[PDB]
């Protein structure tokens, strides 16, 4: 029963290739699979592709211009243990800390390499 | 007494579909392409028929030798065909595009079609903002090649929403979403979304959850069973909250007075004093903590990150971002564009003030609006009526909005395309309208 | 039966305006409330350079 | 405009790099490799500097001879283990005298 | 002249730098010439075995980090790892 149910499910919902959604005729191509990684690179190459043969005009409102620009405002800084007021920063492995047992029993003892993703939460790394 | 997560509970039922006998071909199809959830159907309809997260699952059978293909809501029935699902959404795109088709197929079996010759019907459809060229040509040729659908419109889904809680299509206001993976800020000018001053910040509710997932590893290095995806997205569902004042409530959350009432502890599914150290009140809590209990140490302690996670979206610097907050960039765009003097609003400021209105998936965290209208009332001159407009579910407004934009004929008709214009223009063609992408260059 | 004026809070912008002899100064105040500007005469300006009154001081 | 001042470091940084270059190593050579080869060891030669000069501070004398690394090297245990196979020319023997040898 | 190659002088004004009144003999110059070049050659062995055991064909500062954080038997390794990663974090700063 447990296992037969899945199998009515798929039953039901079974498609196959020539279904009667999809159209008559397909010329359906092979397709690389272009991950989200280097998509952004070719916008930039693409857009520089564009302003170098204009060189040789002003965007209006593209990925790299909509983006935000950084604030101007101080950041305010934060205990990384805690998540507390960093008042302290210690000088051997550059963590900020609020008070001194978190020094003592955190931030001393703590283990080489836990640092690095210690600061990947703010990106410090 | 702790409470304890689980995963949530699969459906008993599955899905049902539409009957076809209701179906008919001059009705357009409305479709939101979310990070998140697909919402499908009609357009005549206002309330949904078809929402469901977008996963599908390759389910190999050893007595039939066959791949049976369980999508959204069907992957729902079993905890290990709940585990293999897989999202068609690689990063804030979509990388792989066959599962799209398939979703698609899925989506058109369960809305009661019986097509010939591809979908007859027009098709409504939300997109990004500033869409990169690469996807929108898939697009172009998956919805006019294979589905031959007649015409095709696009547009934002904020602004969609803009247009959904102003149906005259003309007003001034700034709307601000919160996605999945994004947090876009759109001043909007006489019913047109004013693109060139758009902002967006990269963090929204995956970036979200998975910094619970982070911080809960760093916080207990040490606990034996591994949570799923699910119980951090609802235990931030359930559990987090917009600090009214992040420099105040910071300095006071860890005395004993508030961690009596503000602390909540989850626990995992399985089958010289401690009053002075802040340790033990940061990782147990004001309870004392006995390592030898077996229940005690499957115990999650949320103190401090149920008003930090949302801080993040006002300061980024926290989760990395070297970007500035929602309350700076709205400041930038209402304080110094637009003709707007630092000092002295003008009247398109004025406008954009008493429309203000938080849209998207990652307005559900309570605390949001009071935050944002305190900060409104803090950098804003004297005297300025603020007006914020929040949805019950905002999650929901874009469909409303396709929804009132294709029963307004009028205006429709403005933003569509056809199989005649893409035939003759390629899918290298930008449909400058009010409600979605602008050319990328002057 | 004499009344008090106050303005306070935080300077966002201080930029005065000459024609080396200043005219006047444009000076905006922030408090948590909301903020001001205000016009101000160029000895209360020469007071102000004499406090050592930058942008971001209550 | 030196690299090693770039580097803020003490110990020279090109030439480590060149005497990788020839030494017949790796046939191409990463940029931070010889700042890391100089760091480690203008750490290990700072090591053994601090404990020369606490043995020439301990015998009262102003130029180090190697007696005084000699039981600067035997004093500590991981430079026990690290030179420990190693051969010293001019070293002698550090006081070491068993109690059952001892008369009494 | 011959062009002798030697790091006494790089060696003789640390030793001025952390200490400004002691003195030192030639014989302790050849002496430790003979130390820095000793793990210069066993160190630089190190790595190239290693990344060729790796089959990388290069040296950067990920085989000779793990080469110094596996050889010494230790103290001077947990200072020295991270002494090195401060160097390169100013070397990539400036």
């Amino acid at each position: 029963e447990r296992l037969l149910f899945l199998r009515s499910v798929g039953e039901r919902n079974e498609i196959g290739f020539p279904s009667r959604f999809k159209s008559a005729h397909y010329k359906k191509p092979t397709r690389r699979h272009k991950s989200a990684r280097q998509l952004i690179s070719d916008e930039n190459k693409r857009i520089n592709a564009l302003l170098t043969k204009a060189n040789k005009l002003v965007p209006k409102a593209t990925y790299f211009s909509v983006e935000a620009p950084p604030s101007i405002r101080p950041a305010k800084k934060y205990c990384d243990v805690t998540g507390l007021k960093g008042f302290y920063k210690s000088p051997t492995n550059n963590i900020r800390y609020h008070n001194a047992e978190i020094y003592q029993l955190i931030v001393k003892p703590m283990a080489p390499g836990v640092d690095q993703e210690y600061l990947k939460l703010r990106g410090a790394n | 007494k702790a409470v304890v997560i689980d995963d949530p509970p699969l459906r008993q039922t599955p899905e049902p579909f539409d009957e076809q006998s209701a179906y008919n071909p001059q009705s357009p199809i409305a479709i939101d392409f979310g990070s998140s959830k697909l919402r499908a159907g009609f357009v005549n309809h206002a309330t949904p028929t078809h929402i469901f997260p977008n996963a599908l699952t390759k389910f190999r059978d050893r007595k039939l030798n066959k791949n049976f293909t369980f999508v959204g809501n069907d992957t729902l029935l079993d905890q290990a065909v709940r585990s293999q699902s897989r999202s068609p959404f690689d990063g804030p795109f979509v990388t792989n595009w066959n599962l799209t088709e398939e979703i698609l197929d899925y989506t058109f079996h369960h809305l009661g079609v019986v097509p010939d010759n591809g979908i007859p019907n027009p098709i409504l459809l939300t997109e990004r903002l500033a869409t990169v060229q690469s996807q929108r040509t898939n697009w172009y040729q998956i919805l006019f090649e294979t589905y031959n659908v007649p015409g095709v419109t696009f547009g934002i889904d904020s602004l969609f929403s803009f247009y959904n809680y102003n149906p005259s299509g003309n007003k001034t206001g700034l709307v601000i979403s919160c996605g999945h993976e994004d947090t876009n800020v759109i001043p909007v000018v006489d019913g047109a979304g004013i693109l060139t001053d758009a902002k967006r910040i990269n963090w929204g509710g995956h970036q979200a959850v998975d910094y619970l997932n982070d911080l809960m590893a760093l916080k207990y290095p040490y606990f034996p069973t591994k949570m799923s995806y699910l119980q951090y997205e609802t235990m931030y569902k359930d559990y987090c909250y917009v600090s009214r004042n992040y420099d105040e409530d910071i300095e006071k959350i860890l005395t004993l007075e508030n961690l009596d009432t503000n602390d909540v502890v989850v626990e995992a599914p399985f089958t010289y004093d401690w009053r002075n150290s802040i340790l033990h009140l940061f990782l147990r809590g004001p309870r004392p903590h006995d390592s030898e209990n077996i229940h005690e140490q499957h115990q999650m302690h949320l103190n401090v990150e149920r008003i930090r996670v949302p801080e993040v979206i006002f300061q980024p610097t926290m989760g990395g971002q070297d970007q500035a907050g929602i309350c700076e960039l709205s400041e930038t765009i209402l304080l110094k564009k637009f003709g707007s003097q630092p000092g002295k609003l003008s009247q398109t400021s004025i406008d954009m003030v008493n429309n203000v209105l938080i849209t998207g998936g990652n307005a559900k965290v309570p605390g949001l609006k009071e935050r944002i209208v305190k900060e409104f009332t803090g950098f804003l001159p004297t005297g300025t009526n603020i007006t914020v407009n929040m949805s019950s579910d905002p999650s929901l407004d874009a469909w409303k909005g396709m929804a009132a934009l294709a029963r307004n004929e009028e205006q429709y008709r403005k933003t569509v395309i056809s199989k005649k214009e893409y035939e003759e223009y390629g899918p290298e063609y930008i449909k400058e309208h009010k409600l979605g992408n602008t050319k990328y260059f002057e | 039966k004499e009344t008090k004026e106050v303005y306070e809070g935080e300077v966002t912008e201080l930029t005065p305006e000459d024609a080396k002899t200043i005219s006047h100064v444009i000076v905006g105040l922030k408090s948590a409330k909301g903020t001001k500007t205000l016009r101000l005469d160029p000895t209360i300006y020469e007071s102000i350079q004499r406090e050592k009154v930058s942008i971001g001081d209550v | 405009k030196t690299r090693s001042s770039r580097a803020g470091l003490q110990f020279p940084v090109g030439r480590v790099h060149r005497l990788l270059r020839k030494g017949n190593y790796a046939e191409r050579v990463g940029a931070g490799a010889p700042v890391y080869l100089a760091a480690v060891l203008e750490y290990l030669t700072a090591e053994i500097l601090e404990l020369a000069g606490n043995a020439a501070r301990d015998n009262k004398k102003t130029r180090i001879i190697p007696r005084h690394l000699q039981l600067a090297v035997r004093n500590d245990e991981e430079l026990n283990k690290l030179l420990g196979r190693v051969t010293i020319a001019q070293g002698g023997v550090l006081p070491n005298i068993q109690s059952v040898l001892l008369p009494k | 002249k011959t062009r002798k190659e030697s790091y006494a002088i790089y060696v003789y004004k640390v030793l001025k730098q952390v200490h400004p009144d002691t003195g030192i003999s030639s014989k302790a110059m050849s002496i430790m010439n003979s130390f820095v070049n000793d793990v210069f050659e066993r160190i630089a062995g190190e790595a190239s075995r290693l990344a060729h055991y790796n089959k990388r064909s290069t040296i950067t500062s990920r085989e000779i980090q793990t080469a110094v954080r596996l050889l010494l038997p230790g103290e001077l390794a947990k200072h020295a790892v991270s002494e090195g990663t401060k160097a390169v974090t100013k070397y990539t700063s400036a």
